[PDB]
């Protein structure tokens, strides 16, 4: 009810400043109206001026303001509204509209937004909100290249995504002693077997992994009798450093496995890579960015050269009782798809300059939709959960800074 | 997950003057404590041709210098000259017989010589014989401005690729801790365009562009603060001498064992750091994660304390610590044996991840807003970087990413209070005017001071002035 | 003197399942080769300083140019090469007015660490592009072995042993790996001349240019099984390969074969050893 | 042009003057080098009942005499013909009434169970130590302790392959009980060979050459020469110094400066120093001149102490180069003790230089090869008296540089080298690789890693053996 009450004030208050020679901007809302921006415009070409006045419309059906009679009445201002403007030195009117008789009064508040003048007194004769008021709204503008006055950011907020998804857990997670130290002493073993794979751990003469070791060839690289199937809650959510440590490189391991399909693990650049699979050959990953499908070039040959394929960190990192892969998306060079460039770290720093923010966003993205998507039917041992978006408070004026902001091409993800 | 967005900190300039703009500010209301006559003499130290072209910046510095573009005004400010509105209300002067001049052929034997390290070795010894003459009662110079001719910083200094250790000498920290026991701050300065110099790898040819009116603004601000100078003051609203930012940090000497040794940096809410030379460090594995026992910690921590007592008469009530390794449980154990022996019971512990790969993502070409906090069960996600409302843009290029706060068990303030105040420790600048630096002071210093004292053999007494180390 | 020959010999003048009686081995001596080749510097080698501390750091600037080559060395702001750098990419990575073409040996032979350092380290960049046609360079591995040429195909390597000549599959398909002839390089200083060492090895890829998964444990299989003949032929052809790629800038001579005052009894061991079989490499 | 020797099997003198390269058949023909009447070694034993008893049962079927099982080698396979009339070490091994303890299959079955590697070492660690100290209160006082843990018990303390990460069972026992002052040797007790000084094989797969090497090495342990190294000269005796680092795990992980001065009789004296240097970023360990001029004059004084008598030639033997502080500290501390006689190796283990000869047989042992002032050395190959090659894999030789500082040529120097690697305390096979002082270094620094820095520590080898 405030809320629609609220874009009908807007809308009287907005139909009038378009008939000023003003142009309205949207910015929030508010308790019982709306927040926006007045800006003079160029009578003939429609362009923006450059000089700002804030404008905040308090809308009510019917209702009789304080102490009112023919002539005036008084009104009482609220706080939390005009400090939305605190710190801008933009200029502040309020403007009252009521539904009952149509009836526009404005009054210029920015001494209220930096005092304790709540209470305010309107004059009905010369408290008049209409097109007549071109010349007095014009001369409380303030221009937007004056120092020290800034546009605040939007009091409606935004969303955002982290590069966190919560992981899910077997209920079950195998112990086992083993004959060899570490996993890198027991892989000749293995590869003396069939059956074999490599999403365990072995470290201090103790094994883990998610899947029974003696079901497969790893059963010659455990101590079978010792072999015992635990509840994974205890082993992966309690404070021994060894538990914790080898829960992160069980997890690593098991999604190395679980992505191979994709993507592959470099292991002295600790980095996940799109593979290629053809030399100085490119090729592409759908995925679902929003409600639309999307294809990004995760392989991408220069003809002789190189090859670039997208790349990405993963940590796993516990938070209350829970673990998360986080997903740090880059870059990896090969000359041809496989062998490795003798020089990266050039192209790295080549491709990474140019990087913004739609494109850090839109790899987080695709990175997290192919480990989400490995869960579902593409052998499958952790299930990917993605998180609710961040409500933050205050959101980037994205669609003013690209007016105003000199640099906004800058900003874009060529 | 819990998020807020932080109003950018807000400063004390003086006659109770707040603005959340260090250079606005001063425009406004001056300094935080000016007295009449207020000036700072400056020296330097360069060629004819640089000492000349120092004099002619100073100059057009004091007749003040336009913006090159007012679209983004906050950004690229106006310098409002050293006259009726100077910002510092102080005087920027080169008294009479305070220059010391390189010659011709000292600049060309340093360019010649063949090994890097023997380049730097004597560059070294020249500007601090050259600075030992200025500081033998010819003047008495606050500070000391070295303006190196372009071919000598080139060859002193390494370039990087524009996209883009210990194996070189570093001149400007081998000169800084060379020069340290002469009591002067020194600012090196590129003679053309009369930014700063040697403290990051250049390009490997200089462009010849400007705005001057920005490095008009951070010159001066350079100059003001290493002559001892409080610009403004932070956390306005809190008492100030009641809280202290106590920064512990480690540098790896080269020579002997490669033994790491204990820093401390710590700062007021008027921007002044001093900084202390604790024990040397344990390792946890093959020589690397330093850290501290527990008697080395409090002993560390009551050096830190009594320096602060030495220079502000009073005690602290309550210290903030900062790291940006875990606090080991011997660290936790000696920083609480210190404080509760001096009588300090309000204490905060604070582990600041640089390096964190956590970032959280807004849909558009526009970074998120500085000042952005988000929850993570104890572990505070801090946006230092990002977009500015005050500047109307995202002042970088590549994305930002923000700090992670742990704060200890030991704590007694929410995650929320450390965050802001972690905020508001970024805006403490010695070398730019723009407020939006990544990371708070105490830590800061501890990079900037590490890269120096591993120059100066241990045991070694060093100067707490921290403004010596700028 | 006397009866010398049988001095240990424990052999009257028994059975020979007797301990301590031992065979003296037949007197007279026989020859073997050392894996080394000598190595001839150029007359003139090219010195200069650089704005970048490593090469590292200088590859950004030399991509932007053209007519680049590798075989350079930039440390601590100090630039070393056997080719002139102003007459190719390499300009833009050197202080072109400090460049100065001095004498080889008095860079390549002195006393200082970082002369003998880069010149070890020019060598070897030297070496890979003078022999970039056959073999290419791991740097993880650090080893030199004979690229893959089409995806699971093999390949021969055809050299001389003797004055006879013979062939190696350099690069080995099986068609769910194939393994290449590896080798590392070390160069050494003895007196005053630069020495090339070559040690054979092997190289595990999966398709001829895939890295194979855990190939550490494919090589010690193949290396359980390696004997003297196998090592010595694989000496034999890499030295080959060195002297014949100048026909550049480094040339490499063989040096003369040892000779050794004793012989191994290597024909009667072949009778009266059980173990003669397990000698061989199969 | 380049110089070539194949240097003799060098020779050693056992008793009455007796001369032969090879210590077992030395020993069968002339017994070791000064024995003496009633010459016992008493051999204590810690095990199981089953173990104690089967150690008794190999020690009586040794005494009675074991045959060779492949006679067409028989030097490298030789009988072992017993403790009899015929016995090689002319001297009794007993297992004394009451120098036995037993663990319980209680306490087996406990260590088995422990859920952490490094918690079942400590344990089964300290528990050993118990029954070790228990057997020296009693009036027994034996002169090495065999320690024959049953298989599964060393299956779980011993690392399978087919450092620092995990405790090492044998290294930790050996510190912990150095100061019981007793030598102990840990056997496998079904084939009653050396175990735990390197890594198992998964699954468990000639007994007269076991048996040489069992005595052979409970006759060191207890302080008896089986026989000495023949110099080429009768006027002075020389003492070889190996100068080696091992580094600290806690602390600040600083290294420690270590000496191994042996003597022409194959006795070993362990010495620590101070703290080393280091190059960069805590590696490449070195000795100030101070520090390597204190550690040379503490090896010679314990040398003194032992032997009444200061050698007159020096060698000073080093796995890294001579750093040119290193080499003025240890001139320091010869000049001034008068020793005028001194040689600097620095022994390269892992060099790629290698010569090859025509055949399937690898080059002869002490095959040298001077390249203009480096020495190439086999110490491992073809070795006749054995009539074949020892081993499998090619060998590959060392790298002998010297310091100029040093006064003997280079090919005498590799000969020295060569007769330093059949001092040998673990097997009687005489084709080993490394020369006795480099082989102590690496064995002396796995064990005083375990001991904090500053304690004194035994200065006899044969404890750390
Ligand atoms: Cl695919
Ligand atoms: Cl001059
Ligand atoms: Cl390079
Ligand atoms: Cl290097
Ligand atoms: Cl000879
Ligand atoms: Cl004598
Ligand atoms: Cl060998």
């Amino acid at each position: 009810d405030s809320q629609v009450l609220g874009e009908l004030g807007e809308t009287a208050v907005k139909k009038i400043v378009l008939e000023t020679g003003f142009i309205y901007e949207h910015r929030g809302r508010l308790e019982a109206g709306t927040d926006g921006l007045i800006e003079l415009r160029d009578p003939k070409s429609g362009a923006p001026l450059g000089k700002l006045l804030a404008v905040q419309v308090k809308a009510t059906k019917e209702s009789q303001y304080l102490r009112e009679t023919d002539k005036g009445f008084e009104y009482l201002l609220r706080p939390a509204d005009l400090k939305l403007w605190r710190l801008s030195n933009i200029p502040v009117i309020i403007v009252l509209w009521r539904q009952s008789d149509g009836s526009a009064y404005w009054k210029d508040v920015t001494d209220s937004v930096r005092g304790e003048e709540r209470r305010l007194q309107f004059d009905k004769a010369a408290d008049v909100f209409d097109p007549g008021c071109a010349d007095r709204l014009g001369a409380l503008t303030v221009d937007r290249r004056k120092p020290g006055v800034f546009v605040p950011p939007l009091n409606g907020g935004e969303t955002a995504i982290i590069n966190l998804l919560r992981i899910k857990l077997p209920e079950e997670i195998f112990i086992a002693t083993s004959p060899f130290g570490s996993g890198r002493d027991a892989v000749p073993e293995l590869l003396k077997h069939s059956n074999t794979r490599f999403d365990w751990v072995i470290r201090k003469r103790r094994y883990v992994s998610f899947f029974d070791p003696r079901e497969y060839g790893t059963k010659a690289i455990v101590d079978v009798d010792q072999v015992e199937a635990i509840d994974s809650d205890i082993f992966a959510f309690n404070d021994d450093l060894d538990d914790t440590n080898d829960t992160m490189d069980l997890l690593r391991r098991t999604v190395e496995r679980q992505l191979s399909a994709q993507v592959s693990y470099l292991r002295k650049e600790r980095l996940f890579y799109f593979h290629a699979v053809a030399t100085n050959k490119s090729r592409s990953y759908r995925y679902l960015a929003n409600v639309k499908e999307t294809s990004a070039k995760v392989v991408s040959a220069y003809t002789n050269g190189y090859v670039r394929h997208h790349a990405a960190t993963f940590r796993f990192e516990r938070l209350a009782d829970e673990w998360f892969v986080v997903v740090d998306p880059t870059f990896y060079f090969t000359n041809d798809g496989f062998r490795p460039h003798r020089y990266p770290e050039a192209l790295l720093a080549g491709k990474k300059r140019l990087e913004r923010n739609a494109a850090v966003r839109g790899q987080v993205v695709m990175w997290q939709h192919l480990l989400v998507e490995s869960a579902s039917c593409n052998d499958v041992l952790l299930d990917f959960e993605n998180l609710p978006v961040i409500e933050l408070s205050r959101a980037v004026p994205e669609s003013s800074w690209t007016r105003t902001d000199p640099r906004a091409k800058e900003m874009e993800s060529r | 997950l819990k998020s807020r967005v932080f109003d950018e900190p807000m400063l004390e300039f003086g006659d109770g003057g707040q603005h959340l703009d260090p250079r606005q500010g001063l425009r406004e209301y001056g300094p935080l404590q000016p007295r009449s006559g207020d000036v700072v003499h400056v020296g330097v130290i360069g060629t004819e041709d640089t000492i000349a072209g120092f004099s002619e910046f100073l100059a057009e510095t004091a007749a003040g210098i336009d913006s090159d573009n007012k679209q983004l005004i906050n950004l690229n400010p106006d310098f409002p000259g050293l006259g009726n509105q100077n910002p510092f209300r102080c005087k920027f002067v080169i008294p009479d017989g305070a220059t010391a001049t390189i010659s011709r052929r000292q600049v060309t034997e340093i360019k010649q010589i063949g090994r890097h390290d023997e380049a730097v070795r004597r560059a070294v010894a020249l500007i601090a014989d050259q600075l030992s003459a200025l500081m033998e009662s010819s003047a008495k110079p606050d500070v000391i401005v070295l303006a190196l001719p372009v071919p000598l910083i080139e060859k002193l200094v390494n370039a990087k690729s524009e996209e883009i250790r210990d194996d070189t000498l570093n001149f400007r920290d081998l000169l800084k801790a060379k020069t340290l026991h002469l009591d002067v701050p020194t600012q090196i300065v590129w003679p053309d365009t009369w930014d700063d110099a040697a403290k990051i790898p250049r390009k490997v040819k200089r462009d010849s562009n400007q705005a001057k009116a920005t490095r008009a603004w951070n010159l001066l601000n350079a100059l003001f603060y290493k002559a001892g100078k409080v610009p403004w003051r932070l956390l306005p609203d809190q008492a100030e001498y009641r809280t202290s930012f106590l920064g512990i940090g480690f540098y790896r000497d080269l020579d002997g064992q490669q033994l790491w040794t204990s820093t401390a940096q710590m700062f007021d809410e008027r921007g002044r750091g001093l900084i202390l030379r604790g024990a040397r460090a344990q390792t946890e594995t093959k020589g690397r994660h330093p850290y501290l026992t527990a008697k080395d910690a409090d002993d560390l921590v009551t050096q830190s304390i009594a320096a602060y007592k030495a220079h502000h008469k009073h005690v602290p009530a309550r210290v903030v610590v900062l790291k940006t390794s875990r606090f080991r449980p011997e660290e936790a154990e000696g920083i609480d044996s210190a404080l509760s022996r001096l009588g300090i019971e309000l204490s905060d512990l604070v582990w600041v991840q640089e390096s964190s790969p956590i970032a959280v993502f807004r849909d558009g070409n526009y970074p998120i807003l500085r000042g952005t906090f988000v929850d993570l069960k104890g572990k505070g996600l801090l946006y230092t970087r990002g977009s500015v409302p005050y500047y109307g843009t995202y002042p970088g290029l590549r994305v930002p990413r923000p700090l992670l706060l742990v704060p200890h068990e030991n704590s007694d303030s929410a995650l929320a209070r450390l965050a802001e105040e972690v905020l508001a420790l970024t805006k403490v600048n010695w070398n730019t005017t723009q407020f939006d630096q990544k990371l708070p002071a105490p830590i800061k210093a501890a990079r900037e001071v590490g890269r120096i004292l591993k120059h100066i053999e241990y045991g070694v007494a060093i100067s707490p002035d921290f403004r010596k180390y700028t």
